């Protein structure tokens, strides 16, 4: 189809915050790998990550959002500016008025669903960080200090063991509660 | 003792409109418009043009 | 010594769209397409078709 | 052609404008559905610190 405007920013990722520390000063800037993901340090060792599920949940988002972008679009007709001749273009006039309405509307449409639409996307990667934040937040109530600033820690030590199975989001809360 | 979340930000550097901010710097973005026509004409599904 | 939240959450079997979503099932849903005529002619407030 | 040009344009913007409709109402409506459980959530949560 065919519009009258200058560009349809159809947006799939994240604002560009080039900045560990945490997200809120600036968002991660060596992670390469996917879009959301952890980096921890402990004893045993260290390193970044990037998620799947929430990613995969929100690429399929992202082509559920293009294909429907895509196909959401009916038909197409044959606009080709026909003719008239000097004495009847009231014709011509009223040709004219219906095409330009057209293609305004359309214009107009196509605009307004490009921005309806990337937002919504946009703000679902954001509601979906904050998900992961206060998943990860509920267990940890009151054995390991969050430091606050945006970015957390743990009050002790723990070994791999430790690191899979809150990397699953079953952390220890009374387990590890001496102190 | 570390262990915190974010986004990741690469250096992607094109610009999307929003209806609360201009043009706002945003990594990914598939275009849509298309705007690269090769300035001639061409067949249609193998069939010649009637010239 | 328990209390706590939910939502009502029946057997209700239809589905419908979202722009996130293929299709979701969800219980009440008001359909808004009427879709059934009798298939032959009728009254017009009770003046009868020139027919 | 012209008139079959304008009724088939009609329609078909009728179509997109009431499906857009359905589907920016009925999200709302729902998350809308949903912000009030969590709403009732939060309230019973508040005097809920430490006892």
């Amino acid at each position: 189809k065919y519009v009258r405007s200058a560009k349809l920013r159809m947006v799939t990722g994240l604002r560009n915050i080039p900045s560990i520390a945490g997200f809120i000063e600036g968002g991660w800037t060596g992670m390469v790998d996917g879009w959301y993901g952890y980096h921890h340090q402990n004893e045993q060792g260290s390193g970044y990550a990037a998620d799947q599920k929430s990613t995969q949940n929100a690429i399929n988002g992202i082509t559920n959002k293009v294909n429907s972008v895509i196909e959401k679009m009916n038909t197409q007709f044959t606009a080709v500016g026909k003719e008239f001749n000097k004495l009847e273009r009231r014709m011509e006039n009223l040709n004219k008025k219906v095409d330009d309405g057209f293609l305004d509307i359309w214009t107009y449409n196509a605009e307004l669903l490009v921005l309806l639409e990337n937002e919504r996307t946009l703000d679902f990667h954001d509601s979906n960080v904050k998900n992961l934040y206060e998943k990860v937040k509920s267990q940890l109530k009151n054995n390991a200090k969050e430091i606050g600033n945006g970015c957390f820690e743990f009050y002790h030590k723990c070994n791999n063991e430790c690191m899979e199975s809150v990397k699953n989001g079953t952390y220890d809360y009374p387990k590890y509660s001496e102190e | 003792d570390t262990i915190c979340i974010g986004y990741h930000a690469n250096n992607s550097t094109d610009t999307v409109d929003t209806v609360l901010e201009k043009n706002v710097t945003v990594t990914h973005s598939v275009n849509l418009l298309e705007d690269s026509h090769n300035g001639k004409l061409c067949l249609l599904k193998g069939i010649a043009p009637l010239q």
